[PDB]
RNA sequence: UAGUCGGGUGAUUAGCCAGACUCUAACUUAUUGAACGUAUU
């Protein structure tokens, strides 16, 4: 991991420094870049100065996944190594793992869920915590907090 | 094509100097305001309805970069190379595709007037005017081939169509001038002249309808 | 793990659910069964779920469709990306634009799935290392990236083919694994349970070949379901195959007498149908048998012609209609209608042969017949793009070198527009040839008019005499040069009562 | 209109209700390793 961050520090400090100036911030985590910018029309251009990049710096040995080159807005889904961002721009784990997670507390209520489904949504509620705290006390409100208590954490 | 009135300068465009401060940097949100009064939302140098648009400057930055920042050299212009390069027409073909001009070799609309230098036919082609000799004919000729008024299909097309699409029109209101008394056509004549102001090509209707 | 899978799998997902059937499958006497009950029976319903909608149409829960393709150093195109419809994608542009390169490498990306549903573990075609990769590309290979959709729980099919250029020491591999895994859900779940299968057709230039009946001992089998896939992304379909499963049809019903009903004579009148509402001309086909070497005829406005007498146009709109209605049928057997069943068929030329009142209803006709086919096709004329809506239509810029990253719409409506409009803005061509001289008559007049005051002399004479004797009297360029006589005869009449009272 | 976002209800990954968005344009991925969250500690 450490060899492999410090491989693209020079890719990292280029790309950053030809990308602010146009308003776009840039991010990568280790294999996944992620490009964002409230200006229109200005990320098109952004593959192939990555291309070029690549080429310059490492040669043919790097390239890009052009079958991963995935252009998004408002108007799709919109998710960044694993995290959906919403409409409202706030971190969420999506409509879909939400009532997943909403399922599996519905079915431990009810005494359906055995140990190892129980410590997967325990696991599960622990990393929602972490990336959507306010789901935590939607929860709470749906579930009842002594439901919450006895499945999570009590000490 | 139409004359074009100036108005005050905008405030943000003296606050950049040219030279050190590079033309990506402004904002364009705020100098389209003033380049929409002039031009009513049509393209300063064919007349079309400004769906995709830019800001083009008639004396290019990069022979001239003392111009930059000049509301007299900005003009409001058709196409777009932030939204990919499909317009060989206006300041697009100017900069990239006939090459080989002189900014003194095309009329400004700006300041020249264009209806004496230019004649819009009604079969969709404009010609420099009758009579024109010397430099004012190869100022005409240089504006219609760098600025690709005849050339691309698409506006000599659109243009065409447009011009006689009101050719039964101008037939009908011309035929009845023995009918009518002179003030009641005249106020016609001006009704359907001034009606011509919303339409997309501004001079190709006028010189249809007009004397 | 296996809890992974079933957590994905009852969320719907298409994958994790055949993953689950296998391996429980695997337990012959163990956990899982043999239709899994749970795991198969949710992948049988993943493909065989629908409803018919308000129009009578059987519609998939679960559409199949290819949604992009990538093309890197394919040809012409250093780095081009296409965004193809979910029903409809029609590509235009001039000669040498690479149109065909773009179906060609459809097919060639389809050819993998046909064969992974015929065997397992099938090879596919694969790039040509002569002629695929750009000529004056620096890397020396190319890449056909796609992306295909089929449902919710499937969202992503990613294949790319691959192939590096002659006599270079590092070669490049292609990534076919995800279509081999869909095709291998297909075959193994239509293996348990008969299910509708999808149907893969390409129609090239390479077909309108001459017709003989000359395949008697042809090797194969026409009755046998997976014929449908045989030579099936050739570019010329097999019309042979066609009317020999059609006379082994008409036999099959004329020799006859669960509900004792001949399922045969329900595919030749399906097949019959089709043929009869798709092709304008013709109005009935059927098998003759006396003169006892077999024969089809159709009635070509109302004559009782054989196959082999139709016309270039008649019969090559024929061959293509046919094949693709008897390839629908085979692989769809439990469809009300066959020909509602999901695939996609990339057509080449769509209007070779035919004239420009075919061409005003043959995308209508094709659409109507086979509404769940998504259709890739390309085409050089305005009439069939004025029946097309625009969001379909990826056109060529006029000035393209290869070096375009995304194909567009054009910025026009032509769903219901003029031919002339369609032609001069979308097409980029002028709808009056510039080559010919008196294409510029009318304005040559309009100037001489001009040049003088409005009026007529010897020299605007003498051209208004020639547009009379060129154009005629009924034509509308005299009509247009009469219109501008009169009016600049007016202007003026106008002008001396106005300068008259203006000193 | 699609498609997308997701606040609520729902023995609950489904169905429904309310609200909102739309650069030509997401496709939810990978461990035991690395880091993050959580629990023992
Ligand atoms: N390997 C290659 N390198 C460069 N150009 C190529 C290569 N193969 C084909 N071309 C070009 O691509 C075009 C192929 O035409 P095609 O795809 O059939 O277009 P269309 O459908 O418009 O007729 C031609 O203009 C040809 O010169
Ligand atoms: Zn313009």
């Amino acid at each position: 991991p450490v060899i492999s961050n410090f491989c693209m520090y020079e890719f990292d400090n280029r790309i950053h420094a030809a990308c602010k100036k146009v308003e776009i911030t840039y991010t990568r985590y280790a294999d996944d870049l992620t490009f964002s910018s409230n200006i229109p029309d200005v990320l098109k251009a952004v593959p192939s100065t990555l291309e070029v990049l690549l080429k310059d710096l490492f040669g043919s040995a790097l390239r890009l996944n052009h079958s991963k080159t995935v252009f998004s807005s408002k108007a799709h889904n919109r998710h960044v190594t694993g995290i959906t961002i919403n409409n409202e721009e706030t971190l969420s784990l999506g409509r879909d793992r939400k009532r997943f997670i909403k399922h599996l507390i519905n079915q431990y209520k009810y005494g359906l869920l055995d140990n190892e489904d129980k410590a997967y949504l325990i696991g599960l509620l622990a990393f929602a915590s972490h990336i959507e705290p306010s789901f935590i006390t939607r929860m709470n409100e749906k579930y009842s907090l002594e439901l919450m208590e006895r499945l999570r954490g009590q000490r | 094509m139409r004359e074009l009135a100036r108005l005050e300068r905008p405030e943000i465009l003296d606050q950049y100097i040219a030279g050190q401060n590079d033309w990506m940097e402004i904002d364009q949100s705020a100098v389209w305001p003033k380049l929409t009064e002039m031009q009513g939302g049509f393209c300063a140098y064919c007349e079309c309805r400004l769906n995709r648009c830019h800001i083009e400057h008639f004396r290019p930055r990069g022979k001239f970069p003392a111009l930059t920042f000049i509301w007299n050299n900005l003009f409001g212009s058709c196409g777009d190379s932030r939204k990919s390069g499909g317009w060989s027409r206006c300041g697009i073909y100017k900069d990239n595709g006939a090459g080989a001009y002189n900014a003194d070799d095309l009329i400004k609309p700006d300041e020249e007037n264009p209806d004496d230098y230019l004649l819009f036919l009604t079969t969709g082609e404009v010609v420099p005017a009758i009579g024109l000799t010397g430099r004012a004919l190869k100022k005409a000729q240089e504006t219609i081939r760098v600025f690709n008024l005849n050339g691309d299909i698409k506006l000599f097309g659109s243009r065409r169509t447009a011009v006689q699409a009101i050719m039964p029109n101008v037939e009908y209101l011309y035929t009845l001038l023995e009918e009518f008394d002179e003030d009641d056509w005249n106020e016609m004549l001006r009704d359907e002249l001034e009606k011509i102001e919303s339409d997309e090509y501004k001079t190709a209707l006028k010189h249809a309808w007009t004397f | 793990m296996t809890k992974q899978y079933e957590r994905k799998a009852k969320g719907g997902n298409l994958l994790s659910a055949f993953e689950l059937y296998q391996r429980n499958s695997d337990k012959a006497p163990g956990l899982g069964e043999m239709l899994v009950g749970e795991w198969f029976e949710m992948c049988r319903d993943y493909i065989q779920d629908g409803h018919v909608d308000e129009s009578g149409i059987f519609r998939p829960d679960n559409a199949f469709y290819l949604r992009r393709l990538t093309l890197k150093d394919f040809r012409r195109f250093s780095l081009l990306e296409i965004k193809l419809e979910e029903d409809l994608t029609v590509i235009i542009g001039n000669n040498g634009k690479g149109k065909t390169s773009i179906l060609y490498a459809i097919a060639k990306t389809l050819s993998w799935f046909v064969a992974n549903i015929l065997k397992e573990g099938g090879s596919g075609q694969r790039l040509s290392e002569m002629t695929d990769i750009k000529n004056d590309a620096e890397d020396r290979y190319s890449d056909v990236s796609s992306t295909f959709f089929f449902g919710k729980g499937l969202k992503s099919v990613p294949i790319r083919l691959s192939r590096s250029a002659l006599g270079t020491a590092e070669r490049r591999d292609s990534e076919v694994k995800p279509a081999k895994d869909l095709a291998d859900i297909w075959r193994v779940i239509n293996e348990v349970n008969t299910i509708n299968l999808p149907t893969f057709a390409l129609y090239n230039v390479e077909r309108s070949q001459p017709f003989n009946r000359n395949i008697k001992d042809n090797t194969g089998r026409r009755e046998e379901r997976f014929d449908a896939y045989s030579q099936t992304l050739g570019g010329a379909g097999r019309f042979d195959h066609f009317v020999e499963w059609y006379i082994y049809l008409h036999k099959r019903t004329v020799s006859d007498i669960s509900s004792r009903v001949l399922t045969e004579s329900v595919q030749k009148s399906i097949v019959e149908k089709a043929i009869c509402s798709v092709v304008p001309s013709i109005s009935n086909i059927w098998v003759e048998m006396i003169t006892g070497s077999d024969l089809v005829k159709v009635t070509n406005d109302g004559h009782d012609v054989t196959i082999d007498q139709l016309s270039d146009g008649q019969r090559v709109f024929l061959s293509l209609v046919a094949d693709l209605a008897r390839r629908m049928v085979m692989l769809n057997p439990l469809l009300e209608n066959p020909l509602e069943g999901r695939g996609i068929v990339l057509i080449d030329q769509i209007e070779l042969h035919l004239h420009p009142k075919w061409q005003q209803e043959v995308i209508l006709n094709l659409r109507s017949a086979f509404p769940n086919i998504q259709f890739i096709i390309t085409t050089h004329s305005p009439i069939v793009l004025s029946t097309i809506e625009k969001r379909c239509i990826r056109e060529f810029e006029p000035n393209d070198d290869g070096d375009q990253s995304f194909l567009d719409s054009p910025d026009m409506q032509t769903k219901g527009s003029e031919n002339a409009q369609i032609l001069e803005q979308v097409m980029n061509v002028h709808s009056t040839p510039p080559g010919i001289a008196e294409s510029h008559w009318l304005g040559n007049f309009e100037l001489l008019l001009l040049d003088n005051s409005g009026e007529l002399d010897n020299h605007s004479q003498v051209l208004y005499d020639q547009i009379k004797a060129h154009f005629g009297i009924d034509s509308i360029e005299l009509k247009k040069a009469d219109s501008l006589i009169r009016i600049n005869k007016m202007k003026n009449k106008l002008n001396k009562i106005r300068a008259e009272k203006g000193k």
